């Protein structure tokens, strides 16, 4: 009964969309930054305030908000066939 | 029947429920409800705005929640006023607020339970400061196709609404829809608190905090943006003796001017801070 | 059926923890606020009931509702330690009967008290020309031992109320032995 | 106790106040700077010190009333500098 | 003791909301997976995953939801 | 008013824009470019700086909305 | 704990706008709401709220009570609609906290671990800016007695995102924005100037005139220590205060001395080219 109510607590935290991935292509100024979509458009956007540009450096695999389009998270290394080969 | 020049009364506190509604959405468009009184024919109000809560079916007619309905105006009754449903609201914040298909497959169980059920539409997009935004519609009769279809009668209203004839796709839906305009009414002294509310921003925190922090920092390390601002002295002023030479040799204004004009005015601006500021010492450490 | 809304308050006073009522004056009272319960909700729908502690500080845990459930819960391990206080314990539930959403109900209170107060007769005639002009009516049942033929409680109704008001009654306990039923057998047949 | 400051004292006030020697008044007003009542320097030339700040102690109803004449002088500054900062400004605002 | 039945009221009360918003499997998708936590430079916590589309489209999203790691390796 | 005009003129629009390839400038005001998604439009470009920067081949961001050449 | 708190313009119409619900009707008292909270950080902010009914006698003045299948299924409706948002504490609009308001966090203490209470203000006039903050603790004291509760005062700050932003800088109409440089510094200076003039003075008047009337404590506790703080700095020179003077003196140097080169370079720049485009206007066309 209550580990229901916690998945549905889980849920509760669903609701919230899912973030684009981005590749951090080159900066231009602390509020700029380029970077395009795994769809070819490029945009230059500003960071989240936790981060150093040190934690992003150019040529970087990241995310971007949905909307604000904001540097926010981030991995550095992702690809399918690896691991299953 | 009869058609008259309209006039949608608002309230501070509806248009805030509006803009914090659609604000939480983005970019996923939301649905709200229109809350007010029917005075007439030719004037109506909205003097609450309550947030229906987002499904699954997205918005839809069905996503209007009926049981939601009868116990938030039962909460509005044990609220001081239980004031009548009107009408429906949805933010579009991902384009420019447009009525789309279900908002019409809507339209029609609005205006068929409520006589007017003026639909109203909000964005934070477009401006984030200077402009009204929002939006109106409200549904023309189809069984009026008999009679004509250009009303109404003091024009004063409507000439002015109609203005910038807002773009294409939007008055693409003055064919079977019309807007309606919007006034803020006063309530002035809440208007006018909520006015110096926002002006804390601009002129401090407290009217007393924040340029006492300008007391704070006051030349501290406001001396460095002096180096950095003398920067721009020595950077933009060795061009700007630049260009009164190359004037004389082109002969002469390229219109121009380089602008490259003003500037460090403000940052002796900031000395008139420096003076009167620093003046304060005289009085603070003198009794 | 009868609009009114009526707030059951239950003793807390240090005097009600003794089980002179069968077995203990806790589930002697708890069965007493089962039979106001039932009674009111046999009565009319519409009314919603709430309990007060009168004795030390007054806080009502339960708002007022028709739904008698959490008001059972309340009754257990409530913790009835204190000394009793009266000229507070009718007019907190007075200010919890002005916070009702419907203004058709009648103000309705019924209250028990099972101890000795030191209240003024200055203090009640203060309450009852108040209640006369808030129109309250308060139907009090006195529990537990007190002052044999409680005169200032008996002084507080009849002044409470005239003309009619039909009104207050008064239910004290017979000096004798007696289940709690036997005592609310006559108040709920007829007030 | 003084209006000062003039924070900075003499070797011979320490000394001849406390009673010690000349080479026990360091450990006394460093150890003072270890029970955080103060945090000045000591000038070692003269055998100066160099008080900074202070811990407040106690301090009285005259007090109180001292202490208005030392605000409403502030008061009565600032009111009539800044009203004669925006006096000659008025004018060009409208 | 009684509150259980209350809170298999609300769990069924929003398991019908997951009845409306699972949310609905429509459109088909391929999985990219990952785990992560967010240290400071304060401290949180989370979690992490990677998507496709029926687009081509990559999307970078807080764990799953609605299952979990449980499985499986995209 | 006009200084508040410029106000609004350097802060329109943003923050965060989309730059997009560029061709040429074809008359007065106005210039043809493509989006980094590649497609060709036709916008009259922002007042106060017509050309010098400009130049045939560069990289413009884009309005968000409106894909304004800024 | 709970530093600062950011109060948007939205709450605090929605408790101005409730003053006007049972404000109609009337009376006395105070509206009295219950506060929904957005705690991000160790920094508080604030979005929506909602007001409930309340009544208080004066019999029995601590007599206080709210509806809490209001604030039970409210919450169940804002918590849906909004995920983020939830109930931080509950508000009223005072002007000033009766001894009874501490009962009130009490009960709510339930609901959330911490509750700050927000007095408000409905009627702008004094000092600055309005309303109030303040958090449940137990601070016990000093003088080691029973533990007991004096709420501690929460800085507050009005701010705002996006959406709330727009609203509110379309609706003010009013006074030039900002200007920045000249109009904006000055101003300040004589607000919070003069506001802190007869901040203290009227705060001066309650320290002397508790000391003349409302005695017991009162005096003590932190009055003997609050008031050796005022002692603290007098402060005036000799010595190095005179060092600071001229120092202060060779700080403006660098900057007039600026002024006079843009003045020269205003004055060449513009003169020269206006005259040239005027002598040149008049000498082909005349
Ligand atoms: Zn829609």
């Amino acid at each position: 009964t209550k580990q229901y109510e916690k998945s549905e607590n889980d849920l509760k935290a669903l609701q919230s969309v899912g973030q684009i991935v981005g590749e951090v292509l080159k900066q231009l100024t602390e509020e700029k930054f380029i970077v395009k979509a795994t769809n070819g458009p490029r945009y230059v956007v500003g960071c989240r305030r936790q981060l150093d540009k040190s934690k992003l450096k150019p040529g970087t695999r990241v995310a971007l908000d949905m909307t604000t389009l904001t540097i926010m998270r981030y991995l550095p290394r992702e690809v399918d066939p690896l691991v299953y080969n | 029947a009869v058609d008259t020049a309209e006039q949608v009364y608002i309230s501070s506190l509806a248009l805030l429920k509006m803009l914090k509604h659609g604000r939480a959405g983005v970019p996923m468009e939301v649905m709200g409800l229109m809350l007010g009184e029917f005075v007439d024919d030719y004037t109506v109000r909205v003097i609450d705005v309550f947030a229906m809560p987002q499904s699954g079916t997205g918005v839809s007619v069905e996503a209007v929640d009926p049981v939601f309905q009868a116990k938030m105006l039962d909460m509005l009754k044990q609220t001081g006023r239980p004031e009548m449903v009107v009408g429906w609201y949805h933010s579009h914040p991902g384009f420019g607020c447009w009525l789309s298909g279900v908002d019409i497959n809507t339209q029609q169980s609005f205006e068929a339970l409520s006589e007017r059920a003026v639909a109203v539409v909000v964005d934070p997009i477009q401006s984030v400061k200077g402009k009204v935004v929002i939006d109106a519609f409200r549904l023309i009769n189809a069984n009026m196709m008999v009679l004509g279809h250009e009303p109404r009668q003091t024009t004063s209203n409507l000439g002015h609404l109609n203005k910038p004839s807002i773009q294409a796709l939007i008055h693409g839906l003055n064919r079977h829809y019309y807007s309606i305009t919007i006034n803020y009414r006063k309530n002035e002294l809440e208007q006018k608190m909520l006015l110096n509310l926002h002006k804390k921003s601009w002129m401090e925190g407290l009217t007393l905090q924040d340029y006492s922090e300008h007391c704070k920092h006051n030349e501290s390390v406001v001396k460095e943006m002096l180096e950095l601002a003398k920067n721009y002295n020595k950077a933009v002023e060795e061009e700007d003796k630049m260009t009164p030479e190359q004037l004389a040799i082109k002969n002469v204004g390229k219109q121009d001017p380089k602008r490259h004009l003003e500037e460090h005015v403000d940052v002796l601006m900031t000395s008139n801070i420096v003076q009167c500021l620093a003046a304060m010492l005289d009085t603070v450490v003198f009794k | 059926m009868v609009l009114e809304s009526t707030m059951v308050c239950v003793d807390n006073s240090e005097y009600m923890r003794n089980g002179d009522f069968l077995p203990t004056r806790l589930q002697a009272q708890q069965d007493a606020v089962n039979i106001v319960c039932h009674s009111k909700t046999r009565s009319n729908p519409e009314n919603n009931v709430g309990l007060i502690t009168l004795a030390n500080d007054c806080e009502v845990l339960t708002t007022l509702t028709p739904d008698t459930g959490r008001i059972l819960s309340k009754l257990h391990t409530v913790q009835p330690k204190g000394k009793i206080t009266f000229c507070t314990g009718i007019r907190v539930a007075h200010l919890a009967l002005k916070h009702r959403q419907g203004k058709n109900h009648k103000m309705r209170i019924i209250a028990f008290v099972g101890s000795p107060v030191e209240d003024n007769e200055k203090d009640l005639v203060k309450l009852a020309k108040r209640l006369k002009k808030e129109k309250v009516n308060v139907d009090i049942i006195n529990f537990g031992e007190e002052e044999v033929n409680t005169e200032k409680l008996t002084a507080f109704v009849n002044t409470l109320n005239g003309k009619d008001g039909t009104g207050s009654h008064l239910v004290t306990v017979p000096p004798g032995p007696s289940l709690a039923d036997a005592l609310i057998s006559s108040p709920i047949l007829a007030g | 106790t003084r209006p000062a400051n003039h924070r900075q004292l003499t070797f011979e006030e320490i000394a001849k106040s406390a009673k010690i020697t000349v080479n026990e008044v360091e450990l006394l007003v460093m150890k003072a700077l270890s029970v955080g009542l103060v945090k000045g320097s000591i000038d070692e030339v003269d055998k100066r010190v160099h008080m900074t700040w202070v811990q407040p102690r106690v301090l009285d109803l005259q007090q109180i009333k001292g202490m208005k004449d030392r605000l409403e002088f502030w008061c009565t500054d600032v009111k009539s500098m800044e009203m004669l900062v925006e006096h000659q400004a008025h004018d060009i605002l409208t | 003791t009684h509150e259980l039945q209350a809170m298999k009221d609300k769990i069924k009360e929003n398991s019908e909301k997951i009845k409306v918003n699972k949310t609905l499997p429509y459109l088909v998708s391929n999985v990219i997976e990952l785990l992560d936590v967010d240290p400071n430079d304060s401290q949180r916590k989370g979690k992490c995953a990677v998507i496709k589309t029926s687009t081509r489209q990559t999307y970078f999203l807080p764990v799953i939801g609605l299952v979990d790691a449980e499985k499986l390796k995209p | 008013e006009f200084l508040h005009a410029q106000e609004e003129v350097k802060r329109i629009q943003s923050i965060p824009l989309v730059i997009g390839q560029f061709l040429e400038a074809v008359d007065q005001n106005t210039a043809i470019v493509g989006s980094t998604t590649g497609s060709n439009y036709y916008v009259r470009i922002l007042s106060t700086i017509d050309r010098e920067l400009l130049k045939p081949n560069a990289s413009v961001a884009l309005h968000k909305h409106s894909n304004a050449l800024v | 704990a709970v530093q600062k708190v950011v109060v948007h313009p939205l709450v605090l119409l929605s408790v101005v706008d409730h003053f006007n619900r049972i404000g109609k009707v009337g009376n006395q008292k105070r509206v009295v709401g219950v506060l929904l909270g957005s705690w991000q950080k160790k920094v508080l902010d604030v979005s929506n709220s909602f007001a409930v009914p309340f009544d208080e006698d004066d019999k029995d003045d601590s007599v206080w009570f709210l509806d809490h299948d209001y604030l039970e299924n409210m919450y169940g409706m804002f918590k849906k609609v909004n995920a983020r948002e939830r109930i931080v504490g509950w508000y009223h609009t005072g002007p000033k906290l009766h001894k009874n308001d501490i009962a009130i966090n009490e009960l709510m203490k339930r609901y959330c671990p911490n509750s700050v209470l927000v007095i408000i203000d409905v009627k702008p006039k004094d000092l600055g800016l309005p309303t109030e903050a303040y958090i449940s603790v137990e601070e016990v004291h000093d003088d080691g007695t029973p533990t007991s509760k004096t709420f501690e005062h929460v800085t507050s700050e009005i701010g705002a995102e996006e959406a709330e932003e727009v609203g509110v800088e379309h609706l003010l109409r009013d006074i030039k924005d900002t200007t920045v440089g000249t109009l904006s510094q000055r101003i300040t200076n004589q607000v919070h100037g003069l506001k802190g003039l007869n901040s203290k003075l009227l705060d001066i008047r309650s320290y002397l005139e508790k000391v003349a009337t409302g005695k017991l404590p009162i005096n003590h506790q932190i009055i003997y220590q609050l008031q050796d703080v005022f002692n603290l700095l007098p402060d005036v020179s000799l010595q190095e205060f005179v060092k600071a003077f001229y120092l202060k003196t060779n700080d403006q140097m660098v900057v007039v001395y600026l002024a006079s080169l843009i003045r020269s370079v205003v004055a060449l720049h513009n003169l020269i080219n206006n005259k040239i485009a005027n002598r040149d206007a008049e000498k082909k066309e005349g």
